């Protein structure tokens, strides 16, 4: 899977989720993609692995 | 080497009209969709008053 | 200390006749909400061709 | 906001993400009701602070 956002325009803040399934699926075009239609001056990204194959 | 992946981050400074403009956010949201590959499922888009817009993709 | 608070979990040894069953997920989700005691404003359900369910709660 | 659940039932797992706003929201009760639901047996829940004040 899912991609969400959650905005704070008195904060010039934003909440974004990229979160895909899939080796033909690549979260990092989504976060392209909106870094720049939201125009931000600064970010910060944790990624995570779901669902790791030796977890499951 | 896992089932998915998930970037959780914080956008800062941003363009505050933007944020708070629904319809573009959908927009943008569901191009950044495309730009990854993502088969929508579908969508849902909220404007919350005063201020706010929360928004979700389901791929 | 912030605007709120995330939650990212990995769940393993389901029951896996409930990870495959949309309608019961959603109730179980819309019930999981109420207990954090946030407001539902929406809430979208889908199950996966084949096995698999995913949903989102909009609060 | 949102709480997501993204199940795997051939693997047993479950990708869940719970994220609340307000002091009046907590979101472990909401891992809580949802660990019972599942009869999940493992579990691994990272929590993220989204949008510090001192970052914003």
């Amino acid at each position: 899977x899912h991609l969400t956002i959650h905005t704070w325009p008195e904060y010039g803040y934003a909440a974004i989720d990229l979160f895909t399934c899939g080796e033909d699926v690549d979260p990092w075009k989504a976060f392209e993609h909106l870094k720049k239609a939201l125009k931000a001056k600064r970010v910060h990204v944790v990624e995570h692995e779901r669902g790791r194959y030796d977890e499951i | 080497k896992s089932l998915g992946r998930h970037l959780v981050a914080e956008f800062y400074e941003c363009d505050r009209e933007v944020l708070d403009n629904v319809q573009l956010i959908e927009q943008e949201m569901k191009q950044a969709a495309y730009e990854s590959g993502a088969t929508i499922v579908t969508s849902t888009f909220h404007r919350f008053l005063p201020y706010g817009v929360s928004g979700v993709v389901v791929i």
